RNA sequence: GCCAGGAGGUUGGCUUAGAAGCAGCCAUCCUUUAAAGAGUGCGUAAUAGCUCACUGGUCGAGUGGCGCCGCGCCGAAAAUGA
């Protein structure tokens, strides 16, 4: 996850970075690549957006990898279970 | 992206047991990457390409120096565990010779001590001439390779010594076919030289073979030679007899033999019917050159049902067998599934009477037998009793009566299999001078045995092996699951080493090709044997399923 | 280097292996568990067997420490009532019965174990747990 | 094809050496097998037919 | 279960909210997630 | 709601390859306690653990359960255009 300039250039399981966008009334601002912070001055339109990235790459995917909140991932049998 | 270091390093001590002591260090993680470092002769080769058209080596460009820095007094710490220059050097603090890092570190290593890791890059040509160097720096000289085990012309021990003025004494491996020089024998000797366009004989099941041309596989080009030394590698033409793992001493050189007893032990078996049997002996000729090019797999025909069957040690092996032969062999062979031999019996005591009264022309053959028969457990044996309620039978239809009940015993009522561990007994009969052949009575027993066994509570004892899971406890709690879910159970859990092995019943029918199934279930830790035990019943609806016609 | 790890198992006597979890508890120990089998299975020289808990140790510099208990108060029952595998269902059948000594020794020796280390609740509370295995009770 | 006579193995292949020899017995016994060959290699231990019954040269090392 | 008329709170930890008009039974499991359909 | 005790005989006995509160039959305790069950659910190869139960710390005002009746709501899809 980096942060050039405005725009923040997250690179997940998806073919090419993940570019979002600070909108009015909200900061995000990413210290280091494994972690997103997130300045929300609006509770409303900040929970919005903490769900737009998760929902723009979600974690869990069976056994990992994603994106969490910080919402304790469940499982699922990895390379099994598919007969 | 997940080039490492600690990572590889962990893995090794966490899935073995090694020692990993590594020699070089990388400068930049994933696509940052330019060249390595070297704690073991204190040297930075740097590629400052990819292709690697331009390289280099200048010092640590600033922040890594320090850190390899500990991994090198690594180096000389781990050397204590040899010799005693190296150990004591480190607790005097003095600086290792450049070269006895060569001693005390290829000791370890051909002493299979220390695991020089050396790394790097193929595609960005990087981490290369670090690990040609040492290569030719820590990798094990023929001369470091301790006495060839083997046997003698007679029967004991040998000596396969680097000796090239030995006697002449030799392995070969691979069987390559070629246009020019056709049969390809790829041969590393032992022991003994051998000349070009001389002789040599077959020290395994003799014969005495012409040698043409000893050759060099070249990278390029095959380079051909006046004569393979002793420890030296090469192929030869002609030996039009020998085959894989052969011994090859000269036309004399004490006609010496090598131990080298392998094993590809079976673990698949994959059934295959050709649509007409014409098609069959037909790839019996393609097994012909099937089972006389790579020898592993067994092509090996069941007796209680046809259909040759392809056993083997490999799942996509025994596949992309199949694949050859629907490749430059063309068979239609509709790929079965593996049939199965099923026994049979019962579970009541039932009285009958097999009377045949039937007076044809005058001689008859009538023959009246009253049998008691009894049912006794499945793996106890065939039993019968010399059984006269006084002084019936006649004491030529004793070992004849009883034959028609092991000869309509071969042909069960159901389906009709061999209905076996059965008691039988009898009890009476009736008797006549003329009418009545030994034969007679046999057929009483056929009939007897008959009406005994269709109306004596059918049954169908289908056969069930034991099986060793050889696998870690993780895997094995999974398959346990498996194996239930396979209609069988288990039975046996006796903690091993390095894994612990479980002791299982699973039915036959089931437990079809289970390796590619549990080649997946533990990834791949191992695997079992074949332990076949003993039959039992199918669950009632599986036996009226088959009833077919 | 391995610093302070005191791993505490139920290990019975009669068996001569480092069988996992052993293994995956005393190995971060170096474990002289060895030590363990031969110097426990002496100790109850009045029977060498049954059932008894243990408790083993490291200290940096590879030291270990066995520590034993007591057998359990099912088996204690078993060779005291007359029980050969049991009395087959607690609510059905009864084999020996427990009177007023029996009893006293099934406490007595488990004096420093069941729960309360006090004699006067011990009896009758294993005297119940006798119910729970299956013994009838001569009562008086 | 026939066979040599006891000590079998032959299962399914062998290259059974087609020899040639009918008698009183099964409709043809026309040529017989030789043990050797491919397979089969004679009987597990036999003293005198050796020129079609396989074993080597009864070395018993003693 | 998931959409069928006969929505069940099965085990305990799934609970009944009339969202979005009809009826739901939410829990952890998304195996459990019937619908009033 | 939140903090925390959440125990000991024990792995109840019966089974069973093992059935350890926990796949199943009987059961149908007793004790250390303020309170902790022969256990409610997850989990395990069975243990482990998570866990409810129960009881105090906090807390400060109402809650938990069952039945009935009136109107609804899901149940509720078909052919030219309502």
């Amino acid at each position: 996850a980096r942060l050039v300039g405005r725009a923040l250039e997250l690179t997940v399981g998806f073919s090419h970075p993940v570019v979002v966008e600070p909108p009015e009334g909200i900061t995000f601002e990413v210290p280091e690549p494994t972690r997103v912070r997130v300045s929300g001055i609006d509770k409303q339109k900040v929970g919005q957006v903490a769900a737009n990235i998760r929902a723009i790459r979600k974690p869990s995917a069976y056994h990992e990898k994603g994106i969490y909140y910080a919402g304790e991932p469940v499982r699922l049998k990895p390379g099994k279970a598919g007969a | 992206t997940g080039a490492d270091l600690w990572l590889v390093i962990r893995t090794m001590q966490e899935r073995l047991g090694a020692r990993p002591v590594v020699m070089q260090l990388p400068i930049g993680r994933e696509d940052t990457f330019s060249g390595i470092i070297d704690v073991l002769r204190m040297k930075a080769y740097t590629y400052g390409n990819d292709l690697g058209t331009d390289i280099r080596e200048i010092p640590i460009p600033e922040e890594y120096l320090d850190q390899a820095r500990e991994y090198h007094e690594k180096l000389v710490e781990v050397a204590a565990d040899f010799d005693e220059n190296i150990m004591l050097k480190y607790l005097e603090g003095e600086e290792p010779t450049e070269e006895e890092l060569v001693a005390a570190i290829r000791k370890g290593t051909i002493d299979l001590k220390i695991t020089p890791v050396f790394l790097g890059s193929a595609l960005k040509n990087k981490g290369v001439q670090l690990l040609l160097d040492a290569v030719v720096d820590y990798l094990p000289s023929p001369l470091d390779i301790p006495p060839i085990k083997g046997t003698t012309p007679e029967g004991e021990v040998v000596e396969i010594h680097p000796d090239p003025n030995g006697p002449l004494a030799a392995l070969a491996f691979k069987i390559m076919a070629d246009p020019y020089v056709g049969r390809l024998t790829f041969i590393r000797v032992y022991s003994g030289t051998l000349t070009s366009g001389s002789y040599v004989y077959n020290t395994t099941k003799g014969r005495k073979e012409r040698v043409a041309r000893l050759l060099r596989m070249h990278a390029n080009h095959r380079e051909e030679v006046e004569e393979l030394k002793a420890g030296d590698l090469g192929a030869v033409v002609g030996l039009k007899e020998t085959i894989t793992g052969d011994t090859l001493v000269g036309e004399d050189a004490p006609r010496v033999i090598l131990e080298s007893i392998e094993v590809p032990e079976p673990v698949i078996d994959v059934a295959i019917e050709p649509k007409t049997k014409a098609d069959q002996e037909k790839l019996s000729q393609a097994l012909a050159r099937l089972a006389e090019e790579d020898p592993t797999f067994r092509v090996s025909t069941h007796p209680e049902t046809g259909q040759t069957i392809i056993s083997g040690m490999g799942e996509l092996h025994l596949e992309i067998i199949v694949d050859r032969l629907k490749r430059e062999f063309k068979v239609d062979a509709n790929v079965g599934k593996p049939q199965v031999a099923y026994r049979e019996t019962i579970t009541k005591p039932v009285d009958v009477e097999g009377k045949f009264i039937r007076q044809t022309g005058g001689r008859g053959q009538y023959g009246h037998v009253k049998i008691k028969v009894e049912p006794l457990p499945r793996g106890s044996g065939f039993e019968f009793v010399n059984a006269i309620v006084g002084g019936v039978i006649p004491k030529e239809y004793i070992p004849a009566v009883q034959k028609g009940i092991e000869e309509a015993m071969q042909s069960g009522p159901l389906i009709g299999f061999p209905v076996v561990d059965i008691k039988v007994t009898l009890y009476d009969g009736s008797y006549h001078e003329v009418d009545s052949s030994e034969m007679a009575f046999k057929i009483a027993g056929s009939m007897a045995i008959k009406e005994a066994v269709q109306k004596g509570d059918p049954v169908i004892l289908e056969p069930i092996m034991r099986v060793e899971v050889t696998t870690p406890e993780e895997y094995m709690g999974d398959v346990i699951g498996d194996l239930n879910a396979r209609r069988g159970q288990i039975l046996g859990m006796e903690p091993r080493g390095n894994a612990q092995v479980i002791r299982a019943f699973v039915p036959l029918a089931e437990m079809f090709g289970y390796a590619t199934d549990l080649r997946s279930k533990t990834q791949g830790r191992g695997s079992f044997v074949m332990f076949f035990d003993h039959y039992q019943e199918v669950p009632k609806q599986v036996q009226e399923k088959l009833i077919k016609g | 280097k391995k610093v302070v790890a005191v791993v505490k198992l139920q290990l019975p006597a009669g068996k001569a292996t480092p069988a996992p979890p052993v293994g995956p508890a005393l190995g971060q120990h170096g474990a002289n568990i060895m030590e363990f089998v031969k110097a426990f299975n002496a100790a109850t020289a009045n029977m060498g067997d049954a059932i008894v808990p243990v408790e083993i140790t490291i200290y940096a510099d590879r030291s270990f420490t066995f520590v034993t208990k007591t057998p359990p108060a099912s088996y204690l029952i078993r060779k005291a009532a007359g029980l050969e595998k049991g009395a087959h269902k607690p609510g059905r059948e009864k084999v020996g019965r427990i009177t007023w000594e029996q009893v006293l020794e099934i406490a007595k020796q488990k004096m420093p174990d069941l729960n309360t280390t006090d004699l006067e609740a011990a009896a009758r509370m294993i005297a119940g747990s006798a119910r729970s295995m299956g013994v009838e009770v001569v009562g008086a | 094809a026939y066979i040599p006579g006891e000590g079998h193995n032959l299962q399914e292949h062998s290259v059974v050496l087609i020899r040639g020899g009918r008698v009183k017995d099964l409709p043809g016994v026309r040529y017989h097998i030789v043990r050797g060959v491919y397979d089969a290699a004679g009987v597990k231990d036999r003293k005198k037919s050796r020129s079609k019954y396989g074993t080597k040269k009864p070395k018993e090392a003693a | 279960m998931k959409v069928r008329a006969s929505v069940k709170r099965i085990c305990d930890k799934c609970k009944v909210i009339r969202r979005h008009g009809r009826v739901y039974v939410i829990c952890e499991n998304p195996k459990h997630k019937q619908r009033q359909g």
